[PDB]
């Protein structure tokens, strides 16, 4: 049975992962934000929640 | 409150979706032999403030 309620959903299970490439101009969707650029390694360290 | 500065980082995120108007804080009391009495008077609290 499917319930529709006035609340955000909790179960969707998208999955469908993909490998990684570096130093190549590729399209990326890391968590939901799109872009078109190249990837590399950065020295700055994020805070744990960033 | 000391005269200082400090930032608050996020802890949790609850997708609840209810209506909130009021709240109440709880407390933990202690009952020992040094505070005789029944369940309504025989307890000790401790030093605290908020
Ligand atoms: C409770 O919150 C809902 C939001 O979905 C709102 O529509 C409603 O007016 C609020 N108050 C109630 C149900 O008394």
């Amino acid at each position: 049975s499917f319930e529709l309620l006035h609340a955000p959903a909790t179960v969707c299970g998208p999955k469908k992962s993909t490998n990684l490439v570096k130093n190549k101009c590729v399209n990326f969707n890391f968590n939901g934000l799109k872009g078109t650029g190249v990837l590399t390694e950065s020295n700055k360290k994020f805070l744990p929640f960033q | 409150l000391p005269q200082g500065f400090s930032a608050l980082e996020p802890l949790v995120d609850l997708p609840i979706g209810i209506n909130i108007t009021r709240f109440q804080t709880l407390l933990a009391l202690h009952r020992s032999y040094l505070t005789p009495g029944d369940s309504s008077s025989g307890w000790t609290a401790g030093a605290a403030a908020y």
